[PDB]
């Protein structure tokens, strides 16, 4: 009897200047997509460029 | 960079290829500390005993011997569907 | 007089195309910085939001 699930680091942590928390933030990441470290390298990128 | 396009996606050819029709015997339990496989062999009373699995050594197949540094191309010179950016 | 509709939008003049949005649409919409894998082409417009 369980249940299995995932628990953001953000949901432990609230360092202010170590972990950005804020409620915007949150809901932002709550509109992304899964990702890759490759995926957020190209975000990186595509900002640079 | 490759681990997504292990895990989210060869995993589930994986897992695909688990149940095609052909792939008749379990291999492997998950515990390297217990598992052995079943062992079956053709016998009659008559004194015929043909295991099915058994250690012949290396055979023209060519499907007996492991090079495992058959990693290293994997790590390295291969790219993936999912890496990279798009790719149907 | 006879103006339908006041809207409060994002200003296009300073988020200007050189930023790389998009507008037009009613939301900020940057093409190719997140981008979701492995679906099929055109599922990836919402990640434009």
């Amino acid at each position: 009897r369980y249940h299995e699930s995932v628990l953001e680091i953000a949901d432990i942590f609230d360092q202010a200047d170590f972990i950005q928390t804020s409620d915007a933030v949150r809901q932002l990441r709550a509109l992304m997509p899964t990702l890759s470290t490759s995926q957020i390298r190209h975000a990186i990128e595509r900002i640079a460029q | 960079n490759i681990a997504v396009a292990h895990t989210d996606h060869l995993s589930v050819v994986y897992a695909t290829m688990s149940n095609f029709m052909l792939n008749f015997t379990n291999n492997f339990s998950g515990n390297h500390a217990t598992f052995k496989p079943d062992q079956y062999v053709i016998t009659s009373p008559e004194g015929s005993y043909k295991p099915i699995i058994e250690r012949q050594g290396e055979t023209v197949d060519g499907l007996t011997i492991i090079d495992t540094s058959i990693v290293w191309p994997i790590l390295c010179q291969c790219t993936y569907p999912l890496v990279r950016i798009m790719e149907e | 007089y006879g103006a339908a509709v006041v809207n409060i939008d994002l200003n296009r003049d300073f988020f200007d195309t050189a930023t790389g949005i998009d507008l037009t649409k009613g939301i900020p919409l940057v093409q190719d910085l997140l981008v979701p894998i492995g679906v099929t082409a055109g599922a990836e417009q919402s990640a434009e939001y």
